[PDB]
C-alpha cells in the first residue's frame, strides 16, 4: 500500500502566522495519466471532513483562500497563509492514484495561546455511588494550555496504577484551553479502608507540581 | 446543493451483518463514483470501498475484502454498503463521500455510527460531582455528573435545559474493559451562586431511550 | 469413392449459402479457397484448403455477430503499429524495451482496436469486455482476460485515456487450449504495456462445432450455416 507520512504531528501556530503540514509518500503518487492525486482535507473538532485541496495545488470551491498546496512525485506541502481560529482541527493527506486509497495519520493543527496553568479540582464520591458498592474519585484540571500535564492519583501516599482512566477535551474554540478529567474507581470495601486522597498535578505553569486531596470522613 | 445522507448504522453483534444507505441529491448520481470512508473513535480516516458510476469497476480496503460489498441504484439516487463478518474493529462512523467528478472526497455525508459488540444496551448511572472548597477557586466553584456505564455510544449532556453552557466540559467517553462507556460532565460557575441557582444536570441516552435529570447540590 | 470435386458439388447450396451471408472480402476469400478443394489433386491440399475455410468463414461471422469490421489476415494491424499510431509518444519507449522480444512488435491479433493497416475504433471497450464476461459466466464458455495495469494504479474520473482492445477468436475442438495459449502469449506485452502506462484489454475466446448452437460466440443462424457446410464437408473428405 502507498504509505502518507504527515509531520509534524501536531503542529502549534499562533492566530495570524503561517502554517505549513508535509505529506512524503512511499512512493510516487504521478498517475500513468499525467496527474497526481495527493488531497488535503480538515477535519473540525465533531464534523466531518472537508476537502481543502485536490490534485496537490487546486483548491476546491468556496474554501478560503488562504489554502493552499504544492509539491511533486512524493514530496508534497500544505500551507496556511495566515491561521484563524476556525482552522482548528486535524489536517490529513490522503491519495487516491493507487488502490487502495490512503490516508496521512494526521495533523493537528493547534491554536497557540499564553500559558495557563490549571485549576486542580478534586470531588471525592457521591453517596449514590457508593451505595452501589462503588467508588469513583475525579480529579479536574481545567482550562490549561499548553497540552502537556502529568496526573497521578495517591491514595494514604501510595501511587496508584491500574486503576484511573484520564480524559481530555478538545482545545476549547474561544479560549484555546485543554481541560482533563482523571477517575480514579475503587471498590467502595478499598475506599474505606483508607483515608487520603490525592491528585498530583504536574504542568508547566504551575511552579511546582499541585496535590489536591480530600481526607474520606471529612 | 450536493447532500449525501447516510442511514442504516446501530448496533451489531460480532460475526452480525448490517446494510448501510446513502441518500444523494443535488447532482446526477449516475454518472459519479461512491465511496465509504470510516473513522474508528478518536482514529485516522480509513478508506473503505469504491464503486463507479455504471458498477463496473469496484475497489475495496483489504481489511474488509471477502465481508463488506459495495452497491447503487442509480434510478434511487442510493448507494449501499452491505456489511457482514462484522468485527470489533469495524466499530467506526461511516461516511459516503464522492468526487463528483474525480477519485478525492469533494463531498462527505454526516456519517453514521456503527457499533460491533456484544455488550447489552443499557442505559447510565449518573452521579453528582457535588461542589466543595476542594472545587473552588477565587469566585468560581466546579460542579459536574459523571455518566457511567451505558452502551453504546453516543449519550447527550445538557445543563439546565440547554440554558448553561458557558464553562461546561464534557468529556470523550472512555470505552471500559467492561464493554461499557463512561464519562465525566462539569461546569464552573460563581461560587456566590451556590444554593441558590439549582444546577441540574440532563442525560439523554437515545439508544437506551433513556433520559436522566440530576440535581447536583452542595454537599 | 466419391471425387473431392463431386463432394463439392454436393455442397453447392450449402455453401453458396455461406458466401451469401459472410462480408465481402471474407466471402470472397472463401470462394476462392473453395475452388482451391474443387480443384485439389491431393487429400492434403484439400484438407488445408478446408482448414482455412473453416478459420476464416468464422471469423467472418465473428464480425457480423460483434458489428466490427472484418480484416483480411494481409490488411490486420500489429500491435507495433497499433503503439505508433494511437500511442505515438510512446513508441519510442516500445521500441526499447521490445529489444529482447522484439517478436512482440509483430503480434497480430485478429481484431485491434481502441476506444473513439489501421485500427478498429470502439464506442466501448469496457462493454466488449463486460459482453464476454457475461456470457462466460452465463453459458461456462472458457474466455482468458487480461488488463494492462500500471503497478497498482486506480481508475480515475476527471480525465480519458487512449486504451486499446486486443481480441482473440478461433474454431477448433481443444476450446480450452486455444485460450490458455492465447493468454500466455499475450501476458508478456500486457506486462510491457504495465510498464508503458498504456491501458490494454486482451480477450480470447474459441468455438468448436460440439458448442450448443444458441452457445456460440457468433449469431445461431451463422452457426447453421458453417454445420451445414464447412462441417460436413471435413465429414465427407475423411469418408472418401
Ligand atoms: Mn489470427
Ligand atoms: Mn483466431
Amino acid at each position: 500500500q502507498i504509505v502518507l507520512s504527515q509531520s509534524p504531528l501536531s503542529l502549534p501556530v499562533s492566530l495570524g502566522d503561517q502554517a505549513s503540514i508535509s505529506c512524503r509518500s512511499s512512493q510516487s503518487l504521478l498517475h500513468s495519466n499525467g496527474n497526481t492525486y495527493l488531497h488535503w482535507y480538515l477535519q473540525k473538532p465533531g464534523q466531518s471532513p472537508k476537502l481543502l485541496i485536490y490534485k496537490v495545488s487546486n483548491r476546491f470551491s468556496g474554501v478560503p483562500d488562504r489554502f493552499s498546496g504544492s509539491g511533486s512525485g512524493t514530496d508534497f506541502t500544505l500551507k496556511i497563509s495566515r491561521v484563524e481560529a476556525e482552522d482548528l482541527g486535524v489536517y490529513f493527506c490522503s491519495q487516491s492514484t493507487h488502490v487502495p486509497y490512503t490516508f496521512g495519520g494526521g495533523t493537528k493543527l493547534e491554536i497557540k495561546r499564553t500559558v495557563a496553568a490549571p485549576s486542580v479540582f478534586i470531588f471525592p464520591p457521591s453517596d449514590e455511588q457508593l451505595k452501589s458498592g462503588t467508588a469513583s474519585v475525579v480529579c479536574l484540571l481545567n482550562n490549561f494550555y499548553p497540552r502537556e500535564a502529568k496526573v497521578q492519583w495517591k491514595v494514604d501516599n501510595a501511587l496508584q496504577s491500574g486503576n484511573s482512566q484520564e480524559s481530555v477535551t478538545e482545545q476549547d474554540s474561544k479560549d484555546s484551553t485543554y481541560s482533563l478529567s482523571s477517575t480514579l474507581t475503587l471498590s467502595k470495601a478499598d475506599y474505606e479502608k483508607h483515608k487520603v486522597y490525592a491528585c498530583e498535578v504536574t504542568h508547566q505553569g504551575l511552579s511546582s507540581p499541585v496535590t489536591k486531596s480530600f481526607n474520606r470522613g471529612e | 446543493e450536493v447532500k449525501l445522507e447516510e442511514s442504516g448504522g446501530g448496533l451489531v453483534r460480532p460475526g452480525g451483518s448490517r446494510k448501510l444507505s446513502c441518500a444523494a441529491s443535488g447532482f446526477t448520481f449516475s454518472s459519479y463514483g461512491m465511496q465509504w470512508v470510516r473513522q474508528a473513535p478518536e482514529k485516522g480516516l480509513e478508506w473503505v470501498a469504491y464503486i463507479s458510476s455504471g458498477s463496473r469497476t469496484i475497489y475495496y480496503a483489504d481489511t474488509v475484502k471477502g465481508r463488506f460489498t459495495i452497491s447503487r441504484d442509480n434510478p434511487k439516487n442510493t448507494l449501499f454498503l452491505q456489511m457482514t463478518s462484522l468485527r470489533s474493529e469495524d466499530t467506526a462512523m461511516y461516511y459516503c463521500a464522492t468526487g463528483y467528478g474525480g477519485t478525492w472526497f469533494a463531498y462527505w455525508g454526516q456519517g453514521t455510527l456503527v457499533t460491533v459488540s456484544a455488550a447489552s444496551t443499557k442505559g447510565p448511572s449518573v452521579f453528582p460531582l457535588a461542589p466543595s472548597s476542594k472545587s473552588t477557586s477565587g469566585g468560581t466553584a466546579a460542579l459536574g455528573c459523571l455518566v457511567k456505564d451505558y452502551f453504546p455510544e453516543p449519550v447527550t449532556v445538557s445543563w439546565n435545559s440547554g440554558a448553561l453552557t458557558s464553562g461546561v466540559h464534557t468529556f470523550p467517553a472512555v470505552l471500559q474493559s467492561s464493554g461499557l462507556y463512561s464519562l465525566s460532565s462539569v461546569v464552573t460557575v460563581p461560587s456566590s451562586s451556590l444554593g441558590t441557582q439549582t444546577y441540574i444536570c440532563n442525560v439523554n441516552h437515545k439508544p437506551s431511550n433513556t433520559k436522566v435529570d440530576k440535581k447536583v447540590e452542595p454537599k | 469413392k466419391k471425387p473431392i470435386a463431386l463432394i463439392c458439388a454436393e455442397l453447392y447450396k450449402p455453401f453458396q449459402d455461406l458466401f451469401a451471408a459472410l462480408p465481402k472480402d471474407c466471402s470472397e476469400e472463401c470462394q476462392t479457397l473453395f475452388e482451391d478443394i474443387r480443384n485439389s489433386e491431393s487429400h492434403a491440399s484439400a484438407w488445408s484448403s478446408a482448414l482455412r475455410i473453416k478459420g476464416v468463414a468464422y471469423e467472418g461471422f465473428f464480425s457480423l455477430t460483434n458489428s466490427w469490421r472484418y480484416i483480411p489476415e494481409d490488411l490486420k494491424p500489429t500491435l507495433g503499429m497499433a503503439i505508433q499510431t494511437v500511442f505515438p509518444d510512446k513508441f519510442e519507449k516500445f521500441l526499447e524495451r521490445t529489444h529482447l522480444h522484439p517478436e512482440y512488435r509483430d503480434f497480430t491479433p485478429d481484431y485491434l482496436m481502441c476506444r473513439s493497416i489501421a485500427v478498429q475504433e470502439v464506442s466501448s471497450v469496457s462493454a466488449v469486455v463486460d459482453r464476454f464476461k457475461s456470457k462466460s459466466s452465463e453459458k461456462g464458455r472458457p474466455i482468458r482476460q487480461e488488463e494492462s495495469r500500471p503497478k497498482t494504479e486506480s481508475m480515475q474520473e476527471d480525465i480519458e485515456v487512449d486504451e486499446l482492445l486486443i481480441v482473440e477468436v478461433g474454431y477448433q475442438t481443444d476450446i480450452e487450449g486455444k485460450v490458455i495459449s492465447d493468454i500466455e502469449k499475450w501476458k508478456g506485452v500486457v506486462n510491457l504495456m504495465s510498464h508503458l502506462g498504456i491501458k490494454v484489454n486482451v480477450l480470447t475466446c474459441a468455438d468448436n462445432s460440439q458448442t450448443p448452437r444458441t452457445d456460440w460466440w457468433i449469431d445461431e443462424k451463422y452457426v447453421r450455416l458453417l454445420l451445414n457446410s464447412i462441417s460436413y464437408l471435413f465429414k465427407e473428405l475423411l469418408e472418401n
